[PDB]
């Protein structure tokens, strides 16, 4: 039960680390941009 | 088998993993488009500027 | 890209406009054959 | 010893946690170390001890960049405190009298103080930043800018604070200058949460070292406060060149 | 006055101008250069000045440390 939410919560953080990561880096150029 | 508090961090988990995902999908609705026109307009009215100056 | 030749003739434009000690008339807009000889006749003073 | 106790503590519930005593608890350090990755939940790993509290300024929380950050430009003396109202620019402008008068208010209405307004500057969120600077006139009959580090050590006195917020302030700061003893003391430690590595790799890609300080970004709460801001931002340029516009039009006329 | 030193005396009811070497007219000024301090008040950095020579101080040191601390209490 809990470990078949665990290993569903790993793929569902290992979606989300990298669209955060995109997110952050596309952040950083439109802060450069309004600069 | 759990203690009941581990129970409720799991539903509280699932509330936080849905919040994150809410606010991941609200920021891939953001366009660019309105400050990639700022930089069309800067173009545009140094050019209208010098024709200005110049004339 | 799509940022033609009228922005650098608008330069153009200010470096003869900037270089002409006012006339009491225009100038000639030359063509390209008067052009060419323009640079000629003026070359054949700066060689001697 | 309370920080090297809360490592001790995070170590232990993250690899051997001793909460039920068979199987499980390799399960339950799976579930600890999820918990931490997404920086929420409880670090359950001993009946004698207090679980560890996972927050997003946890180290294994995962969702975590640097972005830079314009310092501010002007100087003490400048007298620039920045109020932040849950108020739109258009009810602070039309109260603006009203907002200088309960301002002068919270300066105990003194006589020799004067509060103006230099600027205001819609905010998200239903929001408005509001630049203010006070003017002392001396008994000879001199007057002087009042200091904004000065003017923001009474708007954070208790009974002050409370009447900003009264009047419906949500944040109080100043627009001050950063000394070379101050930014060098600010970048000296990596903030709450971030890794050492990408702290100081994060002053290397810095691009402008005199206006720009590298600023953490902590979940996509913070991604979102900043593209809200950069929203704001690229209106507040957009009703610069309408206004560039209009000069322009009348230069060429 | 201009050699920064001795007593203006002008009337007998009034005491005399006392002339120091900070009396305008004193001739014996110029201006010259000095280096400002490159450390933090966070580097807790205090300077004192002992009517002792070097070897003195640093063959005290460790008296000197346990005296310093006294007189923080």
């Amino acid at each position: 039960q809990l470990e078949s939410l665990i290993n569903k919560w790993s793929l569902e953080l290992e979606d989300q680390e990298r669209h955060f990561l995109q997110q952050a880096t596309q952040v950083n150029a439109w802060d450069r941009t309004l600069i | 088998n759990l203690p009941p508090v581990i129970c409720q961090d799991v539903e509280n988990l699932q509330k936080f993993v849905k919040e994150q995902k809410q606010v991941q999908e609200e920021i891939s609705r953001m366009s660019s488009k309105a400050m990639l026109k700022v930089q069309e307009d800067i173009k545009a009215l140094k050019q209208l500027l010098s024709l200005a100056a110049n004339g | 890209d799509t940022e033609g030749f009228g922005e650098l003739l608008q330069q153009a434009e200010q470096l003869a406009a900037e270089t002409e000690g006012i006339s009491e008339l225009p100038h000639v807009e030359r063509n390209l054959q008067e052009i060419q000889q323009a640079g000629e006749r003026l070359r054949s003073r700066t060689l001697t | 010893p309370t920080q090297s106790n809360q490592l001790i503590n995070t170590a232990s519930a993250l690899s051997a946690p001793t909460l039920l005593g068979d199987e499980r608890d390799a399960i339950l350090a799976k579930w600890n170390q999820l918990q931490a990755f997404w920086g929420t939940g409880k670090g359950y790993f001993n009946n004698n001890i207090p679980p560890v509290e996972f927050t997003q300024e946890n180290p294994f929380c995962r969702f975590k960049a640097v972005g830079y950050s314009c310092m501010p430009s002007n100087k003490d003396e400048d007298g620039l405190v920045v109020l932040v109202f849950n108020k739109k620019e258009t009810e602070i402008r039309s109260q603006q009298q009203q907002l200088v008068e309960s301002l002068h208010k919270v300066l105990g209405g003194n006589q020799t103080l004067t509060v103006n307004v230099e600027g205001t500057k819609t905010l998200p969120d239903d929001q408005t930043e509001v630049v203010i600077y006070v003017v002392e006139r001396s008994p000879n009959g001199t007057s002087r800018r009042v200091p904004a580090t000065t003017l923001y050590a009474h708007f954070e006195q208790a009974n002050i604070k409370t009447q900003l917020q009264q009047l419906g302030v949500t944040l109080s700061m100043t627009r001050t200058e950063l000394s070379p003893a101050q930014i060098k003391q600010l970048l000296q430690n990596p903030p709450a949460g971030v890794d050492p590595i990408i702290w100081e790799q994060a002053k290397v890609d810095n691009p402008d070292s005199e206006k720009l300080i590298p600023v953490p970004m902590v979940g996509f709460k913070e991604l979102l406060r900043r593209l809200k801001v950069q929203d704001q931002m690229t209106k507040q340029h957009q009703t610069r060149l309408d206004i560039i516009s209009e000069d322009i039009s009348e230069l060429q006329k």
